[PDB]
């Protein structure tokens, strides 16, 4: 079906992909995440949770460690409005109209509640809030994060160890050196030394 | 996650090819999120991961792109000296330095709300992630793109901007975390760049280890982008990826496990190789075997099949699981739906390489396996038990040639045995049944975000969506598919939507609905 949120035409075809159809880029980005809310709200809202380490405050204290975790690691509000501020001034300006539009969907639903707030904020007993574009940032750390961070320093340098301590330094370090390796020259690589 | 790009002479049409397929995991309402985007000068149709203003799968007018993680070092732990007399001072530069203290407060839903304290500590490097007071030493995290990460975002704007090559790899170029990224266009230029803000590290340190945080060893700076492993067009045609080494000698320290002679990329070499100009429907194929095979079996079942060999005419089964192994395309497939897997020498060949990997570290590693088994059995390769089997050289000498090949034989005989006592002779009677997975409730950012969805499919080592895309001269052309669905709403009443999870079968039966970029034949979908 065919539909008109301001004046952005929304076009959503039989698997119900929106096609956003803008005169401009802020209207677009407005757009853009009015129809992820309307389709996703309650994981936009965890997601977010998620980063800001209040999950634990819906779904209790088996999350309360993972909070902490992200916490710890995370950053403040005022420390990502200092990154928005970096950008580009229009780059920052479309993120602002983002979230603009998650929260023109927030507002229409809290104001509708048993229509358009879907059934986990019933059963949690909870209303979601409205965003900034800092949530925005919030959104893309929570995930993007995970494929960059891990500890595996930590885990090699108690490896070492355990095995220094039963097999003494010389065996330990010619053991850790197969597991992991400095540079396995054998292994297939996606593009050749050539083609730099 | 998985990427094949293709360039115009490596393409049956002329058109160069994408094929992407990010590794999120499966989960009811989807990790991705499929949208149509058309503004002036700027058209473009594909998903992103859920909140992300941007598509990182898909095409745009001019290009397609995709991306599958990286893999490279962006991440440093630093080992503090702590004062003794003050465990939250730490030595760095010549001074006992403060650390940053932090008080954060938590509630927790019983049952009333309570209200928890934790102090969280920031050295120089990063935040304090882990304590050794036995050493007085604190562990700190340094992230090459702490505080760039609004920037990152921008990049990934950009390059949906993009028209060209030029302007793509700009946008690659300001991108701070490790990625790599991949571009087709309509011209039939293929590129690839692993993108992400690389520190130039001390040369007295191994990198495999924490950095001593007192001074001497810090990063000077990044690396500029033009030292970052990219191509455009080369030479071979194409380029493939599941995660593996960008190129030969780029070293990722701490990490290197995944970037061995044994690994999972090679089922998408095999399959490039194999063929000559290759379509869509190739790159389909390519993706099938991928997300079905027994990956051990590259590297190893021409090592069992040799070694049973060598032993036929003493021991009367061997012949037989011979001929049976040869025969074996080496999946666990289930093409007739019947809820076992198809080749019974897979149930024999699991077992098998079970046991071996026991055999072979049990006796030196076992008191470390809790941190060892997930290096020596990781899923994109066994890299050291090859080597110690084949006999190729290795720092440590873990087996004799002699006693590798009994292992092998000892590994056959068990696994035989109890197929034999449990099944019976036949290896259709080895068969095994299918291993299943829904889209559940909670993904790999470790929190629920939903009720999930209860409808089994088969496994499948295969992406969470994947897009087919031929830029051809009109326009991006091809098909996809973004299980569950596109829509996670559920009513208050129980109604779920009717797009929640009308995708997961075309997702299980290997069929895709058409992408979708000119306005007329959207209005028509
Ligand atoms: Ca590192
Ligand atoms: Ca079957």
């Amino acid at each position: 079906d065919q539909k008109k949120v301001e004046n952005v035409t929304i076009i959503r075809d039989s698997y119900g992909v929106p096609h956003l159809y803008a005169k401009n880029k802020k209207d677009l980005y407005k757009a853009y995440g009015y129809v992820m809310a309307q389709d996703r709200l309650f994981q936009l809202e965890m997601f977010r949770r998620g980063n800001e380490g209040t999950v634990s405050e819906i779904f209790g204290e088996e999350y309360v460690t993972k909070d902490e975790q992200s916490r710890r690691d995370g950053y403040s509000d005022q420390e990502i409005q200092t990154m928005l501020n970096g950008l580009d001034r229009e780059t920052k300006q479309l993120i602002e109209q983002f979230a603009e539009g998650i929260t023109a969907y927030v507002n229409e639903a809290v104001k509708a509640p048993d229509q358009k707030l879907s059934k986990e904020f019933h059963d949690y007993g909870f209303l979601p809030r409205k965003w900034k574009a800092t949530d925005v940032v919030r959104l893309y750390m929570v995930s993007m994060t995970y494929f960059m961070d891990n500890h595996q320093e930590l885990k090699n340098a108690e490896i070492l160890a355990r095995l220094e301590r039963t097999y003494g330094k010389e065996k330990a370090v010619k053991m850790f050196d197969d597991l992991v390796w400095k540079n396995d020259l054998e292994a297939p690589t996606s593009i050749q030394p050539d083609d730099q | 996650s998985n990427a094949m790009i293709i360039g115009a002479k490596k393409s049956k049409s002329g058109n160069a090819l994408l094929f992407s397929g990010p590794q999120v995991g499966f989960v009811a309402p989807g990790f991705l999120y499929e949208v149509g985007l058309h503004s002036p000068g700027f058209d473009m149709e594909g998903s992103g991961f859920i909140g992300y203003p941007f598509i990182m799968f898909g095409a745009n007018q001019h290009l397609a792109l995709t991306a599958t993680a990286g893999y490279g070092n962006v991440t440093d732990i630093f080992e503090e000296k702590l004062n003794p007399a003050n465990s939250t001072q730490y030595f760095y530069k010549g001074k006992w330095r403060n650390m940053e203290k932090r008080t954060e407060t938590f509630i927790v839903r019983g049952g009333k709300s309570k209200k928890i304290e934790e102090t969280f500590f920031h050295t120089v490097h990063g935040p304090v992630i882990s304590l050794d007071a036995a050493a007085n030493v604190a562990y700190s995290k340094s992230w090459s793109f702490r505080g760039t990460e609004a920037k990152s975002i921008q990049a990934y704007m950009k390059a949906n901007w993009a028209k060209n090559v030029k302007e793509f790899q700009q946008a690659a170029s300001e991108f701070t975390m490790s990625l790599n990224w991949y571009y087709a266009d309509k011209k039939g230029n293929i590129a690839y760049y692993h993108v992400g803000k690389y520190p130039i590290r001390s040369n007295q340190i191994d990198d495999r280890f924490p950095t001593p945080g007192t001074g001497e060893y810090e990063w000077k700076g990044f690396q500029s982008f033009a030292k970052n492993p990219q191509a455009i067009n080369p030479k071979k045609g194409y380029v493939v990826n599941w995660n593996n080494k960008p190129s030969k000698y780029w070293r990722n320290g701490e990490y290197s496990i995944v970037w061995g002679k044994d690994n999972r990329v090679q089922q998408f070499i095999n399959g490039i190789e194999a063929r000559g100009k290759v379509d869509l429907k190739d790159l389909n194929e390519i993706n099938y075997t991928a997300s079905f095979a027994q990956l051990r079996t590259h590297y190893f079942k021409p090592l069992l099949i040799k070694t049973l060999e060598k032993y036929q005419s003493e021991n009367k089964e061997y012949a037989y699981l011979v001929e049976q192994l040869r025969k074996w395309n080496n999946l666990k497939e289930d093409k007739n739906h019947d809820g076992y897997y198809d080749a019974g020498v897979a149930a024999f060949f699991d077992e098998w390489w079970n046991n071996t990997h026991d055999k072979l570290f049990n006796d030196s590693l076992g008191i470390v396996s809790d941190l060892t088994r997930e290096i020596t059995d990781h899923r994109m390769g066994a890299t050291l038990a090859y080597k110690v089997l084949s006999g190729e050289p290795t720092n440590y000498q873990w087996k004799s040639a002699a006693a590798a090949e009994k292992i092998i034989l000892e590994s056959t005989d068990e696994a035989l045995a109890k197929l034999h006592k449990e099944k019976g002779e036949e290896a259709d009677k080895w068969r095994a049944p299918i291993k299943t997975m829904t889209f559940g409730a909670k993904s790999l950012i470790a929190i629920p975000h939903g009720y999930g969805s209860k409808t089994e499919i088969i496994e499948m080592n295969r992406g969470s969506e994947n897009h087919y895309i031929e830029m051809t001269p009109k326009q991006p052309e091809g098909f996809n598919v973004t299980p569950p669905g596109q829509i996670g709403f559920i009513h208050k009443d129980g109604t779920l939507s009717e797009h929640y999870e009308d995708q997961l079968s075309l997702y299980a039966n290997w069929k895709f609905k058409p992408f979708l970029f000119d306005k007329k034949d959207v209005k028509r979908a």
